[PDB]
DNA sequence: TACAAAATTCCATGACA
DNA sequence: ATTGTCATGGAATTTTGTA
DNA sequence: TACAAAATTCCATGACA
DNA sequence: ATTGTCATGGAATTTTGTA
């Protein structure tokens, strides 16, 4: 029955090892899987630890019911299912090899690997200042389906910057 | 000269008949109810008044007790008075007997991200090498963020500002006049995202009450979880920041997280009132509960409060003053009256200063 | 097993009829105006209303409110506030939305030397050496003496009043109680000559007022003398001292001076309306305008006042409370009200305090 | 026509050398003319200066009408006398070697004299913490004339401590 | 068409600077 | 040029369950 | 047995801690 | 065991000088 909310449903994966730019090397990406909005948290590793200490972030600001990756060893590891199982957050792991995600999902996951090396290309160092930016355009980018952004769903009005 | 005319009998405008003046000492002397009083000459008059004044630089009635132990003459309290507004030194140290207008309440900003307000706590007891808090409040909502600094400096609210505006750009930040906000470092940040920076009038921080209001919460929950234990609140600022931003408001009956999402977070005791609605119905159902929320108006004026006008003389307070020394600047000008409670004055000397009328008081005479 | 009886249709006490009550999950649930909620066990409530409760600290409705979100239960706010009084973290930190009843007024002293007021002020920017100020107020008359300091110290108060119980004794000193007075060398010296020491309830300068209301008069008079020049307060201390003596108070008609001897010395504006009665008509003309003096009754209570009955559960302030940690010390009980205003109780843990409601809150729940 | 008022006349004399206490040597007497009333500054010298810096004390919680005193050399100085003109003390001398003061304070100066001696012998040294002492036992002692104590008759009322 | 008690709302009070 | 805010808990008012 | 203006009183406001 | 105080200056009230 319920219809789908924000919330609901996290999907988060690993972007990288990329150029070191202030010393971090990966891009923890999470995907609201209702609205399509997107966090990026840049980390020094694809680890348990690092996972754990940029979601704590995310969590301080808002809880899914439920967190969806694939086997990625950091997302398997028992640390982070203590982890979940404390803020009664559920895991659901994609099968190995066979990594689904809801087709709005895949497209915004797609957009992000592209809209990352058309700017990680030039200046593949100064990545780290431009995540902001890069979240901005991402969370404000009109879906075909629907004709509202990511930001217009999640917080119900028109936001200040627009693309 | 003037005086010449009255001990031989004839009428003066202000010297009443039916006392008998007299001469005495080379002084003219007067039969009055309170006893026999000496009348100076005019041109003593304004020395008099201005010793008696010196004494103690005493007010009105303190000043004219004096006087009229020794002398009396028509309408005294208008020349006492005439001094009092020229005594430099009481202007500048004597308090206000009168009150600001009543406080304005500001409409609530229309939506989120329209303004937000910015404030540092701190020092705190170091924890972790921190010792502020970056306190961040969504006008409209209340939502709030909590970034722990090790100072309250422009490249650590630069720094914390950078990883909040990844989520959304606010139209206007409001902050005090501290040192942090005002670096020309800070504009330039502002004028590169489009964000515009809005001041308060100096020591006032009634004009930043959002903020100051939400330190208080934040401090008092930091307080009550820090009880028994050491003072380690650096771990609990998420904490803090998840429990406050889920907490009720009694009178609003909603929680700041619902007013910017518009449902709850998987968070304990959830609410799901709206467990059926589309996100759409729920996000017109959110845009009713966000024009529809309570907005309190301004109280009563006190009996005895003053409202700027354009023209007037106010004198604007001395802000850390020293050991010793007055309490106030010198007179300076209304030149606009930008609200019943906020002011331009031309000051010292002369620069224009917005200024709010707490920090104001009017010039006595 | 309480809630066993109620799916099969009977009544009880409590759960309203009407609304019809079913099994789902496991759980026992109720179709109500608000929503479907579930109706936990007895055994569970309290947890539930803990949990609530414990994520922010929040008060009744704040916590009802979370709680009303999933479950639906009879009476649950009396349930709420039976943990808000148990939350020792609550009951410390929490702020009183309670006033003090009215201010007391007591009586002028009946003659000058029944009872001074001492106290010190400072530190003032150094002058001579000398840092603070012995301020002796006799409690009748308002006549002062003022002494400089190096510090506030006992070995200075005891050559200062050497000086001036060398012309008259009081029955009574009254101070705060700072180091000065409170120390055993001071008590020998007042026991050494009959005088009395009393001391103002802690933390509590109202109780003082006679003198820190004289306070204020000496610094406004040494800022204005002080204008333009160098802090040099020490040289001007016998000039302040003379000019307060001598002036008047506008409610009462008097200077301290006339209260004090029925005549003016040889100053300025001296008032001579009694040059012509001997000493003796004079000297009781005095003992009527003494007796006769403006007295001031206390104020009406405010909405929201409290006042302190034996047995009631209160909490004493606390004094000098470090970063994030409570405002208030534990509950302790009203052992005696010695006046509506004033208070002895068993503290922490267990002493007699005497306490002034002021620094008290009651506790709440 | 007036009748005789407190701060009409202080009467002032030197009384010294006396055995150092706390190295102070001399005692300066002022008495009300019409009370009897006396205040007792100890000195280092009967000088024009120790005089002023006494007398400041006094006169900073009453200021007499008239000052009256021997010709000593401290009190005929013309520092002295500009000292008094400043606080608008008229200054009366008695002629020399023919010091006249009135009935009443006679007897009291003399009471001061043998007062002292009576307790600055014994304990010749220690008479500085004892001038308060002293100046309690002259005020609070009954006038056979008036029988009023100095202490009443500038006050109004009775004493806390009697004698 | 009215009751007592529970639920809700009102709002002074104080604390953030 | 800008502007007070709002959690708290007794008391006051209004709603509710039952008649 | 009445008026306008001066004189006096009232009293909120803020500052001493 | 102890307790608010009072100068200040506009506004409100009462007194005054003249009729
Ligand atoms: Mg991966
Ligand atoms: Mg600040
Ligand atoms: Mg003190
Ligand atoms: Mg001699
Ligand atoms: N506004
Ligand atoms: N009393
Ligand atoms: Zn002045
Ligand atoms: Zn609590």
């Amino acid at each position: 029955d319920r219809p789908q909310k924000p919330f609901d449903k996290f999907f988060i994966d690993y972007i990288g090892p990329l150029p070191p730019s202030q010393g971090y090397l990966y891009v923890l990406v999470v995907v609201d899987g209702m609205t399509g909005f997107t966090w990026l948290y840049p980390t020094k590793a694809p680890s348990t630890s690092a996972t754990v200490k940029s979601l704590n972030v995310l969590t301080s600001i808002a809880i899914p019911k439920v967190i969806h990756s694939d086997q990625g060893a950091a997302f398997t590891s028992s640390t982070f299912a203590e982890w979940a199982k404390e803020r009664g957050i559920h895991l659901e792991f994609s099968t190995p090899y066979h990594p689904q995600s809801s087709g709005k999902v895949e497209r915004k996951n797609s957009d992000i690997k592209r809209l990352l090396t058309k700017l990680l290309v030039g200046r593949p160092t100064k990545w780290y200042d431009l995540l902001p930016v890069v979240q901005l355009a991402l969370n404000n980018t009109y879906s075909p389906v629907l004709k509202y952004t990511p930001h217009q769903l999640l917080f119900g009005i028109d936001s200040n910057t627009p693309f | 000269a003037e005086l010449d005319q009255l001990l031989q009998g004839h009428y003066i405008k202000g010297y009443p008949k039916q006392y008998t003046y007299f001469l005495e000492d080379g002084k003219v002397k007067v039969s009055r109810p309170e006893g026999v009083k000496i009348i100076p000459p005019q041109s003593d008059r304004q020395k008099i008044v201005l010793q008696a004044h010196n004494l103690a630089h005493t007010g009105r009635e303190a000043t004219l007790l004096k006087i009229a132990n020794l002398y009396w003459w028509p309408n005294m309290r208008k020349d006492v008075v005439k001094q009092l507004g020229r005594c430099q030194q009481c202007l500048i140290t004597n308090a206000s007997n009168k009150a600001s207008g009543p406080i304005l309440r500001p409409d609530r900003p229309q939506k989120p991200f329209d303004k937000f307000f910015i404030d540092y706590i701190g020092p705190l007891p170091p924890s972790q090498g921190y010792l502020y808090v970056l306190v961040v409040v969504d006008g409209m909502t209340g939502f709030t963020w909590l970034y722990p600094t090790k100072a309250p400096s422009t490249s650590a609210t630069v720094k914390s500002l950078n990883v909040l505006t990844s989520i959304a750009i606010p139209k206007v930040i409001h902050s005090d006049q501290g040192a942090a906000f005002t670096s020309s470092t800070f504009a330039e940040w502002a004028k590169e995202r489009g964000i515009h920076l809005e001041f308060s009038t100096p020591y006032h921080p009634q004009s930043s009450g959002k903020v100051e209001r939400k330190n208080s919460d934040i401090k008092r929950l930091l307080t009550k979880l820090l009880v028994g234990r050491p003072t380690k609140w650096y771990d609990l600022l998420p904490v803090v920041q998840l429990a406050l931003n889920n907490t009720y408001s009694p009178v609003l009956k909603y929680t700041p997280h619902q007013l910017l999402f518009g449902i709850d977070s998987n968070t304990p005791f959830a609410n799901q009132d709206t467990l059926d609605l589309t996100r759409e119905e729920e996000l017109s159902l959110l845009q009713e509960i966000r024009t529809s929320l309570y907005h309190p108006s301004t109280p009563p004026a006190s009996s005895r409060s003053w409202s700027p006008v354009v023209g007037q003389l106010v004198q604007e307070r001395v802000a850390r003053p020293a050991s010793l020394r007055p309490r106030w600047h010198k007179p300076s000008t209304v030149l606009k009256v930008l609200n019943p409670r906020t002011v331009v004055i031309l000051d010292h000397l002369g620069n224009n200063r917005t200024v709010s009328i707490d920090n104001l008081k009017p010039t006595s005479h």
